[PDB]
C-alpha cells in the first residue's frame, strides 16, 4: 500500500504522541480549566508576600548581611511599604538589638 | 519555582538590592549545568514510557500482595492510576532537571504529599520502589554528568518521600 | 525599674510545643529576656502558661 | 457565636422581657434531647476521615476535570488545600449540631469563603458539590444505630442536613 | 515570578506533557547565550548611579514644574521618593533581565505602582518620561564594548526595550 | 562574610533543609569561577605599591585642590592616610576575589562607609577616581576572565561609594 | 558563618597584610578538590534518612533503656525529638563538609546544645554515641564510588571525621 | 495534659478570673460519669493480655504478606514488639478513660506519631486494624454508656492514626 500520509507528518504526530505519557487516551487529557499551580496567587499580585519571599529570622549571634537583611525586611513590612528617610532611621534600637 | 535564577533574583529583593557578582555566578553556574541537565532531560523524555511500564513493574514485584482484589492495585483503573502516577513523577523530574532546581517537585509534587498519601492510603514505599527502578534505569540511558543530574533529582524525590 | 528574667524552657514547655507545633523556629532552651517593671507582671504569667521555667529574676 | 439558648436570650432582649414559658419548655426539650445531640456530633467526629474520603472519591468522580493538569486540584498542593477544606466545613457542621444553632458555621466559617474562592479562582459549585456529598456520607453514619440506644432523631437528622445545605449554598 | 525556563514548564505542566524536543532547544538557546545576558544584568547594575542621575538631570530639565514648590519633586522628601522610585525600576528591570521573563515587573515591581501613583497624585506621564529617560542612558552602557568580548548582543537591547517599555506603558 | 558558600548554607539552612541541586549547583558556580578569580588576587597581589601610588598620584591630578593649603590634601601625614586608604581598598578587593564574594568588601568598607566619611569630611569622589585609576590599570594587568572578576569587585567598591 | 576562604581572609586581615602566596595556594587547592568535596556533601544529603534510620536501630538495639518507659527517648513525642536531633547535627555536619570550617556548626547549635540538653534531663553520652554511628552509617556512603568517578577522598573522610567527632565532643 | 478538668482550669487562668459558673459545673459533668470511664478501664485492665494477642491475630489476618520473610512482621523479635505497641496503645486508652481525658493518647502515643512511624516505616493501617479489633471486642465486653465512652477514645486513637 502507498504510504497515505507524508513522512513528515507522520513525524510530528509521534513526536507530540511521544510527549504524552500514553500517548493520547480520554483518561489522560489536560483539564478545560487550565490553571497553573501559580493561578491563584498569581492573579491575586500576592505571590511575593505569601510564598516566594522568606520569613527573616534574627536570631542572637549574626553577620552583617544577615543583619542588614533582617533590618531592610522590617522596615519594609512595619512601616507599611513606605518610605523611611535615613534622618528617620532608629540607631539605637538597632544598636540594642 | 524555586530555581537558581529565581532564588537569586527572590533573594536579591527582599534584601532590596541589585545583583551582585556572588549572585551572578551562581547563575553562570546554572546555565553551564543546563547543557547535562537538558541533555539527561532528553534521554529521560525519549525513554519515558519503557521507563514508567517497567516502574509500575518493578513496584508490582516488590510488592505482590497489591495486585490480589480487595486492595489498591486489583483492576485496570488501579493500575492505570498507578502508570499516571509514576509518569507525573518522571515528568517533574525532567522539568527539574530543565529548570535546574527542586522548584517543579516541590511546587507539585512534595508539597501537600503526606496528607494527600493519608487521604488515599497511597504508600509512599510504592513511589520509593518505583523512582528506584528509573534511577537503575538512569543508570544504564545516561553517563557522566547528565546521569549525576538526573540521580540528584530523583533523590530528592526519593528522600522527600521518606 | 529593669527586671532581667532568665528561664530555661523544660519538659512542661516540650509537651506544649509538641502538641502546638513550631509556627517559629525551634530555639535553645535557656535564655533571658529582659523587661521593664510595666511589662513584668504579664511577662511572668505568658512564661508561666507556656510551661517555661525561670531560672532566675535580677534586678536592674 | 451564641447557641440556641443565647438565641433565645437576644430575642427576648430585644423586645425586652423576660423568657416566656413557651420559651423556658422549648429550651428544657432541647437540653433534654440533648445527650442524642451529643450522640450526633460524636458520629460526625469519629467519622470524619470516612466522610472526608468518600465524599473526595465521589466528586473526583463526577468531576475529573478538578484532578487532572490544570484543574484546581491537579497537584499535591491544591489536592491537600481540597481535603484541608473539606475538614474545616465539617468541623464547623458538627461545632453548629453541638451549639443548636449555625451562628458559628456561618460567622467563623462560611462568611468570605465564597469571596475567598472567587478570589482564587476555585468552582464554589464544585465546593457546594463537595458539600452536599459530604452531607450525604454524614447522613450516612449519623443513622447508624450500633453502640447506641435505639430511638427516634428525626429532628437531629433534618438539623444536620440544614447545616450542609446551608453551608453549600453560602458557597455557591 | 517566572523565568523563561519556569514558563516553559508551566506551558508544558498545562498541557500534561514532557518538553518537546524544540521547546528543549530554545532552552539550550537561551541558557548557551547566557553569559552576554550576564554582562548585560552586569553593566545595568554597575552603571545604576549613572543612570538614574543622568536620567534624572535630564528629566527635570525638561520638566521643571516637577521642582517648582508646588511639584511633586519639590521637598527634598518627595525628590528622595522619585530618586528612589527610579533606582527601583531599574532593579526590576536588571532582574527581569536575568530572568528572560518580565512576569518580576508585574507580579513586584508593578503590582500596585499605578494605584500608589493615582493615589498619590503624581503625574504619571512624567514617570513613564523618566523610565524612557532610563532605558536612554541604559542603552549606552549596554552596547559599550569595553571590557567584554565583542559579539552580538542586538537581542539584550531588545529585551532590555522591552522591559522597561512595559515598565513604562503600565506606570502611565 | 557574604559568599557563594555562605549563601548556599544560609539559604538552605533558614528553611532548616539539607543541600539541595541548585545550592550544589551555586556552589560549583563558585569553584569553577575561583581559577581567574586568585589569578586576578595574584596580579594585583604583585603590583600594589604601584596601584596605590597611581591612584593616589590620579587623585590628586583630578582634585587639585585637596593639595592646596587648608584641604585635606595637605600634609605628609594626610598623604600617607590617602595612600593607607587606597592600600585598604586594594586588599579588600582582593579578598573579595579570593573568598569569590563581595563579603570582605561589605563588611570592611562598605558597612559604616557613609558616615565614617561624613563625621570625619572625606570626600567619596576621592576614592571613586583611585578605584577608577586601579580599574584601569587592571586591563593592562589582567586579560581573560580574571579582567572581568576583578572589574565587578571593584565596580562594587565604586557603587558602593557612589 | 565562616568558610575556609573567609578564615584564611580573617586573619591576614588581623595582621594587616594581603594574602600570602601560600595562603592562596592552599585555597586554590581547596577549590580544586571542591568538586569532591560537593559529591560528598551530596552523598551524605542523599542518604541522609538512611543514615538516621540505620544509626537509630543501631542504638536502640544497643540501648533498650531509651526505648522502655521512663528511659529518655520512651514517648513517640521524645522518639521524635530524638530523630529530630540526629536529623540537625547531620543536616550542621553537612553544612560544615561544604563550607570546610565548622564555624556553621560552631556558633548557632553547639553552644547551646550543652545546656539543653543537661536541662532536659537527656544522657549526653547516648547522644554522643548517636553522632558516632551517624558518622559510621554515612562513612559507607561517603566510601561508595558507584555512580561517582573513582578517586582519591580521604582528605575528606578525614575531614568529615573530625566533624562528626568534635561535633559529638561538643554534646559529649 | 487535656483533661476536662485541665482544660476547666486553664480557660480560667487565660481569661484570667475565678472559677465561675459554666466552668465549676463543666468539671461536674466529668465528675458525673466518670464511673463509667472507671469501669471500662477496669473492664479493659483484666482482658488486656487476650486483647493484644487478639489484635495481633488481627492485623497478621488482615495483612498476610507482613509475617512473610523480608519485612517488618518476620522474626520473633518483631511480633514481641507489635505486641508491646498493641500493650502501649491499650494502656493509654485506660490511662485515656481514667482521666475523662484524651490527654494521656495525646501525649504519649498521638504527639509525634507521624514522624516516629514513618521513619521506623510503621504502618498506621497495621494499629488501626488492631483498634478495630480491640473496638469489636469492647464492644461484647462492655455495655452501657461506659462502652460508649471506651470507645470514643478507642476511635480518637483510630482517628489519630488516619
Ligand atoms: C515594588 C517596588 C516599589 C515601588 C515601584 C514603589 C513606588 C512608590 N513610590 C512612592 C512615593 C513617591 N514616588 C515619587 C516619584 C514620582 N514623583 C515624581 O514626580 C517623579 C516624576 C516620579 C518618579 C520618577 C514621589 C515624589 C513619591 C512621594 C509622594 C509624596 O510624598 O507625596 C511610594 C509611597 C511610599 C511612601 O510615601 O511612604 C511607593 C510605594 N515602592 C516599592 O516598594
Ligand atoms: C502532580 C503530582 C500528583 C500525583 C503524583 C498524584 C497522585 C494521586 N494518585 C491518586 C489516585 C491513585 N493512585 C494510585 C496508585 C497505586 N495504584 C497501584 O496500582 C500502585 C501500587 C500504586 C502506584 C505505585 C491508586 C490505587 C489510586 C486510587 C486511590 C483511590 O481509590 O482514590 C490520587 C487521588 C486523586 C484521584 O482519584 O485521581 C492522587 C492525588 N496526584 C498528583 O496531583
Ligand atoms: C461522650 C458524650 C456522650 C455520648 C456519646 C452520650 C450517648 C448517650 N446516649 C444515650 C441514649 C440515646 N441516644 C440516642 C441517639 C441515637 N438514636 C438513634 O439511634 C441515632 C442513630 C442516634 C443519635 C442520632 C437515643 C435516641 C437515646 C435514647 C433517648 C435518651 O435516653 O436520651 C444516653 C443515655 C443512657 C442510655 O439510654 O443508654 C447517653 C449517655 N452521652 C454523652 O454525654
Ligand atoms: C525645599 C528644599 C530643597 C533644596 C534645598 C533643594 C536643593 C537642590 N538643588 C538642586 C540642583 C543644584 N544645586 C546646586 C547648588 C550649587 N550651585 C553652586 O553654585 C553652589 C556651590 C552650590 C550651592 C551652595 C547645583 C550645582 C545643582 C545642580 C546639580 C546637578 O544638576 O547635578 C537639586 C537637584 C534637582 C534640581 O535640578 O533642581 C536639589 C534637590 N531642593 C529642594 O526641594
Ligand atoms: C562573574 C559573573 C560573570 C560574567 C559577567 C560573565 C560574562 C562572560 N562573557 C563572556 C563573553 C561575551 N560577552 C559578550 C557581551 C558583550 N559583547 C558585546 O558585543 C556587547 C556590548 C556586550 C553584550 C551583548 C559576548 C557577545 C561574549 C561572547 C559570546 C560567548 O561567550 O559565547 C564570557 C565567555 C568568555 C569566552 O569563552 O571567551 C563570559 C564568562 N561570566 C561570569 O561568570
Ligand atoms: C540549633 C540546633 C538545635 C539543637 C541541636 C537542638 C536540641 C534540642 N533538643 C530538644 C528536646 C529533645 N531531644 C531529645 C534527644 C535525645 N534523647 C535521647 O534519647 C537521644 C540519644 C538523644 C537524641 C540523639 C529528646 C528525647 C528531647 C525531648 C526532651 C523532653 O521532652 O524531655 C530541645 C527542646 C525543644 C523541643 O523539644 O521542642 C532542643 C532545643 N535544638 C536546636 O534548635
Ligand atoms: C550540581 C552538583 C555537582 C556534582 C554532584 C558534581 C560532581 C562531579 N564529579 C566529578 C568527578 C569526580 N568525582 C569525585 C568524587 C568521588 N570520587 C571517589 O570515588 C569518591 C568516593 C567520591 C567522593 C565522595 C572525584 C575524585 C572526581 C574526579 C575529579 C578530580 O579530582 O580530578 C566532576 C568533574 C568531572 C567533569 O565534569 O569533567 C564533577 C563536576 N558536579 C556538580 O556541579
Ligand atoms: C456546679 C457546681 C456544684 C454545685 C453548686 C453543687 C451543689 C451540690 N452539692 C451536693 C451534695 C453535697 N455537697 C456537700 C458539701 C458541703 N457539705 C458541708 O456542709 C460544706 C458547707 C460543704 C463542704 C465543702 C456535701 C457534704 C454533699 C453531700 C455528699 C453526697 O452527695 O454524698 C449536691 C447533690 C445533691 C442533689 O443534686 O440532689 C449538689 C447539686 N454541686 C456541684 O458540682
Ligand atoms: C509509648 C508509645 C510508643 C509506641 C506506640 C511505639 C511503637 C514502636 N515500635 C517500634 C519497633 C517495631 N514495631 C514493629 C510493629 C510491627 N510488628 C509487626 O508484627 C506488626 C505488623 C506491626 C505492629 C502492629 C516492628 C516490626 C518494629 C521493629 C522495626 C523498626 O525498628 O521499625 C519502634 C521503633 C523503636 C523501638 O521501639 O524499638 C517504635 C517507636 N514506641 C513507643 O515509645
Amino acid at each position: 500500500m502507498p504510504a497515505v500520509v507524508a513522512d513528515q507528518y507522520l513525524a510530528m504526530a509521534k513526536e507530540l504522541a511521544a510527549s504524552r505519557f500514553g500517548g493520547f487516551t480520554k483518561e489522560n487529557i489536560p483539564s478545560p480549566m487550565a490553571q497553573p499551580e501559580s493561578y491563584g496567587r498569581d492573579r491575586l499580585g500576592i505571590a511575593a508576600v505569601a510564598t516566594e519571599n522568606p520569613k527573616v529570622t534574627l536570631r542572637a549571634p549574626f553577620t552583617s548581611e544577615e543583619f542588614q537583611g533582617a533590618l531592610y525586611a522590617i522596615y519594609r513590612h512595619i512601616f507599611g511599604n513606605t518610605y523611611v528617610m535615613e534622618s528617620e532611621r532608629p540607631t539605637t534600637a538597632e544598636s540594642q538589638l | 519555582s524555586r530555581t537558581v535564577i529565581t532564588e537569586v533574583i527572590a533573594t536579591a529583593d527582599s534584601q532590596g538590592r541589585f545583583l551582585n557578582s556572588t549572585e551572578l555566578q551562581a547563575a553562570f553556574g546554572r546555565f553551564e549545568r543546563a547543557v547535562p541537565a537538558i541533555e539527561a532531560a532528553r534521554a529521560l523524555t525519549k525513554n519515558q514510557d519503557a521507563l514508567v511500564k517497567g516502574a509500575v513493574q518493578a513496584v508490582f514485584k516488590k510488592f505482590p500482595y497489591v495486585t490480589q482484589p480487595g486492595e489498591k492495585g486489583y483492576g485496570d483503573s488501579n493500575q492505570a492510576k498507578c502508570a499516571r502516577d509514576i509518569g507525573y513523577y518522571l515528568r517533574f523530574i525532567t522539568y527539574s532537571l530543565v529548570a535546574s532546581g527542586t522548584g517543579p517537585l516541590d511546587d507539585y509534587v512534595i508539597a501537600g504529599l503526606r496528607e494527600v498519601n493519608r487521604a488515599f492510603n497511597l504508600n509512599p514505599l510504592w513511589y520509593i520502589e518505583a523512582l528506584n527502578y528509573i534511577k537503575g534505569e538512569t543508570g544504564k540511558l545516561l553517563s557522566g554528568q547528565s546521569k549525576t543530574e538526573a540521580l540528584l533529582y530523583i533523590d530528592h524525590a526519593i528522600n522527600a518521600l521518606s | 525599674r529593669i527586671y532581667k528574667i532568665t528561664v530555661s524552657e523544660a519538659g512542661a514547655y516540650a509537651t506544649n510545643k509538641h502538641r502546638t507545633g513550631y509556627r517559629a523556629p525551634i530555639r535553645q532552651s535557656n535564655y533571658t529576656l529582659t523587661v521593664p517593671y510595666d511589662r513584668f507582671l504579664p511577662e511572668m504569667i505568658r512564661l508561666h502558661q507556656s510551661g517555661a521555667k525561670i531560672v532566675n529574676v535580677t534586678s536592674v | 457565636m451564641n447557641d440556641v439558648f443565647t438565641r433565645a436570650i437576644a430575642q427576648a432582649d430585644l423586645k425586652g422581657s423576660f423568657l416566656l414559658e413557651s420559651d423556658l419548655d422549648k429550651l428544657a426539650s432541647f437540653a433534654k434531647e440533648g445527650v442524642k445531640r451529643l450522640d450526633a456530633v460524636a458520629a460526625l467526629t469519629n467519622n470524619a476521615p470516612a466522610i472526608i474520603s468518600d465524599a473526595a472519591h465521589k466528586l473526583f468522580a463526577e468531576q475529573q476535570e478538578l484532578i487532572q493538569p490544570g484543574g484546581n486540584a491537579y497537584p499535591h498542593r491544591r489536592m491537600a488545600a481540597c481535603l484541608r477544606d473539606m475538614e474545616i466545613i465539617l468541623r464547623y457542621v458538627s461545632y453548629a449540631l453541638l451549639a443548636g444553632d449555625a451562628s458559628v458555621l456561618d460567622d467563623r466559617c462560611l462568611n468570605g469563603l465564597r469571596e475567598t474562592y472567587n478570589a482564587l479562582g476555585t468552582p464554589t459549585q464544585s465546593v457546594a458539590r463537595a458539600v452536599q456529598l459530604m452531607k450525604d456520607a454524614a447522613m450516612v453514619h449519623l443513622k447508624s444505630t450500633a453502640n447506641v440506644t435505639v430511638g427516634d432523631c428525626s429532628s437531629l437528622y433534618s438539623e444536620a442536613a440544614t447545616y450542609f445545605d446551608k453551608a453549600a449554598a453560602s458557597i455557591a
